């Protein structure tokens, strides 16, 4: 997930159908 | 299934659907056809 380039070099990740026990960190649906 | 497939989430909830078609039912009841046009 990226605020496009232009606007800053930070991302984030989302690791699909996964309990974050597996992989801020917050468990999404 | 459980070997390479996977099914993803809808972007809007089933929840955030019947917000959607109350909006447009409380909309067309309230105010017609003019909430289409304009402002309700
Ligand atoms: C993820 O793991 C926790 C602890 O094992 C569990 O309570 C939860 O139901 C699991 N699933 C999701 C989608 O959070």
């Amino acid at each position: 997930i990226t605020p496009g380039t232009n606007t800053s070099n930070q991302v984030a990740v989302l690791y699909q159908g996964v309990n974050c026990t597996e992989v801020n960190v917050f468990q999404t649906r | 299934k459980f070997n390479g497939l996977t099914v993803l989430p809808p972007l809007l909830t089933d929840e955030m659907i019947a917000q959607y078609t109350s909006a447009l039912l409380a909309g067309t009841i309230t105010s017609g056809w003019t909430f289409g046009a304009g402002a309700a």
